[PDB]
């Protein structure tokens, strides 16, 4: 009928007035249909109570998959209009790990090929930077791999590379659509833009004393001002050190000087010995004589 | 010959009696196959000689006395051979064949010892590769079992080190599988007498994953280990020494001369030899050039001193983890490398001395101080 | 790891045990130690002397019975429940191959990899006259460093 906030609104009220989850299985359906027509509606938050309540539940049922993945798909379509990609993808690893259990990794992957590609759709996580091997992961068929590569193209990171990655990659790649909502890929690109980027500055930020502006803008392929944000940025994040010189037209990667550093470093220098002659002498006049002879 | 036909008849045969070996249809058919010193593998002390390399067609006659196991010939006593020895009949089906009698039958009619089996027939599986999926799958879990176990062979390991490394020897990751392998010899060191043909080439193709290793680098490794003489020789090993010497020298063309398909067949050493340079120049201007509290190296000439150039310095030299390995960080401007450690090293002889001078120096010198304190 | 309490009583009587077994550096006084070794830091409550023998003109041979600390055990449990066994101890001042062989036939009878214990029956050289020494494995073994509680009745 096109009713759609009405049909929403007659159907918003199942949780509380009708079952106080008499049945779930019922209900939950609907509680999912609420949160579907929550969409078209595009309120969340009607999807959410139901959502943030229902769905252990389902893992609390024999657990049904379908209960998961219908409302994990919504989960994931909560996700998506979301697009807070460690939460996208944390949820998808959930019950992703159950459709390697439920569905064949086949099917299973292209969550997966999107998931760990959520993880760099995220600007990153540190979850993220565990979820980054796991184990099977580059999951040994597809790629799916580039993807981790990407994450191993991390602590190498570049941005001589974006473009160029950018077109190496998109069959799927850069370009999806599907199960991401990359209309143009600036959902992955532009939002993966600056993620390259800032992982870019990241092992920048290990591999710098000092750079001027230009080597950088030369590295980072990148206008100043772009640049001046995104070290304004993770500046203005606190995550990395920077100074802010124009006249230089140069950045000091800085460091915090100031830790007083001979503290813990002498402490250290004596942890060295804490550790040396602690370790190293332990062993000595026992190694040899532990060989003996 | 005298060990099957003599060994066969007198060896066990009787060990051992009235059994299947010296069995009417039983002492033909090896004599029917020979006496002729090429033979079956032959019933305890020299079949646990014999690999005897002529099919044991007394894979039946072993398998005699096998349910007298129980009261006969009983160790391991079996993948000792056969499922090692017949393991190398090398056709596809065959260990397919006994693979689940043999798993199923010293597993079960025995059982209802055999990890190391389990190990086999898995590890038997993998050398037929099938397809790495089912291979790691239940090599992993051929590892699971493993990983718990306190195994009193490395027999187990050096089945399952070769048998895993074997997986990666289908594979790259010799990075993984070189160190598998190297650590295979590390669990074959102790023991199982081989061939060198075994030998050698397994080092080989070890030292070639020395190369498809390459690394976070050696550099300097195993080729001290009886790996080389061995090894090196001739052949690749020619290069595979002159690699070393590569990873010493690192001259491209004292070695891109050499290339060939093989090695060519990966180029990537071409970047891992530029790669070796810098780190190998690296390593000894790291390890010595500033002794004097060694680190800067910062950058350009110091970087172009490893005889490799100042915008690939800007790469090489600009990547550290970026090359797996370096700390420190770039002075852009100054053109100064940060550094610091994740540099390994070596030799002797040297700070040896200066070692306990200084230490025994506030020591000594402590003890002007060192008086009276809390004695006081 | 689970590097260990060490009981003033077990060194005293330990040393006792050599003085009693009139162990000289051709022997060392080897026995039972005590404790509790689930913690990262085990406790040694309690030791006790396992009549022994050794000689290192052939290393191997030694003589020592279980049957001690089968007995032993019954009545050290019935004494105390928390006796339960973490290891052993013998003089020293310092190892011998004969130890491994005597090691493993405690890790029949200990929970975790059991504990060798090295004391100095002449008490000479520094902090501790002892080291405590566990199994690793290429053997390893391995002293963890340790050191003594109270035991303030000890103390007292």
């Amino acid at each position: 009928e096109g009713k759609i906030d009405e049909a929403a609104d007659i159907l918003c009220e199942l949780q509380v007035e009708t079952y106080g989850s008499m049945e779930m299985s019922e209900k939950i359906q609907f509680i999912l249909e609420q949160m579907e027509l929550s969409i078209l509606k595009g309120d969340y938050s009607q999807a959410t109570v139901l959502s943030r309540k229902i769905l252990k539940k389902t893992f609390k049922n024999p657990k049904y998959e379908s209960l998961k993945l219908e409302y994990y798909n919504l989960l994931v379509k909560i996700s998506l209009h979301k697009r807070e990609y460690l939460e996208v993808a944390q949820y998808l690893q959930e019950i992703y790990q159950t459709d390697a259990i439920k569905s064949d990794e086949a099917k299973w992957k292209p969550v997966l090929s999107h998931i760990v590609y959520f993880l760099v759709l995220s600007p990153y996580g540190n979850l993220q930077n565990d979820l980054i091997h796991k184990i099977q992961n580059d999951n040994n068929l597809k790629k799916l791999e580039s993807q981790e590569s990407l994450v191993k193209l991390f602590t190498t990171n570049e941005l001589m590379r974006w473009p160029i990655v950018q077109k190496t990659y998109e069959p799927v790649l850069n370009e999806d659509d599907l199960a991401f909502g990359g209309e143009a890929n600036k959902h992955h690109w532009e939002d993966l833009q600056k993620r390259v980027i800032e992982h870019n500055l990241r092992v920048i930020s290990e591999y710098y004393s000092r750079i001027t502006l230009l080597r950088l803008n030369e590295l980072l392929d990148l206008t100043e001002s772009q640049t001046e944000t995104y070290i304004s940025d993770l500046v203005n994040q606190g995550i990395i050190y920077a100074k802010v010189n124009r006249p230089a037209k140069i950045v000091n990667f800085e460091k915090p000087k100031n830790s007083s550093q001979l503290l813990n470093e002498w402490s250290h220098n004596v942890d060295e010995l804490l550790e040396h002659i602690e370790t190293i002498g332990h062993l000595i006049t026992k190694e040899e004589i532990m060989h003996g002879l | 010959m005298f060990n099957n036909h003599e060994i066969d008849t007198i060896l066990s045969t009787l060990r051992m009696e009235a059994d299947p070996s010296l069995h009417p249809l039983f002492e033909q058919f090896e004599k029917f196959y020979e006496e002729k010193l090429w033979f079956q593998l032959s019933e305890s002390l020299t079949k646990f000689f014999d690999d005897a390399k002529s099919t044991p067609l007394r894979l039946r006659l072993y398998d005699n006395f096998v349910s007298k196991f129980y009261d006969k010939i009983n160790q391991l006593s079996v993948v000792k051979y056969l499922l090692a020895s017949l393991k190398d009949s090398k056709d596809f089906d065959e260990s397919l064949k006994y693979l689940d009698d043999l798993k199923a039958q010293f597993q079960e009619l025995d059982s209802k010892d055999g990890i190391l089996l389990i190990d086999s027939e898995i590890a038997r599986t993998y050398l037929l590769k099938n397809d790495l999926v089912k291979a790691r799958d239940l090599l992993d879990d051929l590892e699971k079992t493993l990983d718990k176990k306190d195994s009193i062979p490395l027999r187990i390991t050096n089945s399952f080190y070769s048998t895993n490394s074997q997986y990666f020897k289908f594979k790259n990751d010799f990075n993984s599988f070189y160190y598998t392998s190297l650590l295979y010899l590390s669990t074959l060191e102790p023991s199982t007498s081989i061939t060198l043909a075994e030998r050698q080439q397994l080092a080989y193709d070890l030292s070639i994953s020395a190369l498809l290793g390459d690394k976070i680098y050696n550099f300097g490794e195993l080729l001290h280990h009886p790996i080389m003489e061995t090894i090196v020789n001739d052949s690749n090993y020619d290069w595979l020494f002159q690699l070393l010497n590569a990873l010493t020298v690192g001259d491209f063309d004292k070695f891109d001369s050499l290339i060939k398909v093989q090695i060519s067949k990966i180029p990537i050493l071409a970047q891992h030899e530029s790669f070796l340079r810098q780190k190998i120049c690296l390593m000894t201007l790291i390890e010595t050039v500033f002794v004097k509290n060694i680190r800067m190296l910062s950058f350009e000439d110091i970087s172009k001193a490893t005889h490799l150039p100042k915008d690939n310095v800007e790469h090489l030299v600009m990547r550290a983890i970026s090359l797996g390995l370096l700390k420190g960080s770039i002075d852009q401007v100054n053109e100064l490398v940060t550094i610091s450690w994740v540099q390994p090293r070596i030799i002797s002889g040297d700070q040896i001395t200066k070692m306990k001078d200084r230490l025994v120096e506030w020591n000594d010198q402590v003890e002007k101080l060192g008086k009276k304190m809390e004695a006081r | 790891h689970e590097k260990v309490t060490i009981a003033p009583l077990v060194l005293l009587s330990a040393l006792d045990h050599y003085e009693r077994t009139q162990t000289k550096e051709n022997k060392r006084c080897v026995g039972v130690i005590l404790g509790d070794a689930n913690s990262s830091t085990i406790r040694v409550t309690n030791s006790f002397a396992l009549p022994f023998e050794e000689d290192e003109k052939n290393s191997d041979v030694w003589f020592l019975d279980h049957n001690y600390i089968e007995n032993m055990n019954e009545m050290c449990k019935k004494i105390n429940a928390k006796e339960k066994l973490i290891g052993w101890y013998h003089s020293g001042p310092k190892l011998r191959a004969s130890d491994l062989k005597i090691n493993e036939l405690f890790k029949k009878y200990t929970q975790n990899n059991p504990l060798l214990l090295i004391v100095d029956v002449k008490q000479q050289g520094v902090g501790l006259p002892t080291d405590a020494y566990v199994a690793i494995e290429e053997k390893t073994f391995l002293h963890l460093p340790c050191t003594i509680e109270a035991e303030e009745a000890e103390e007292i």
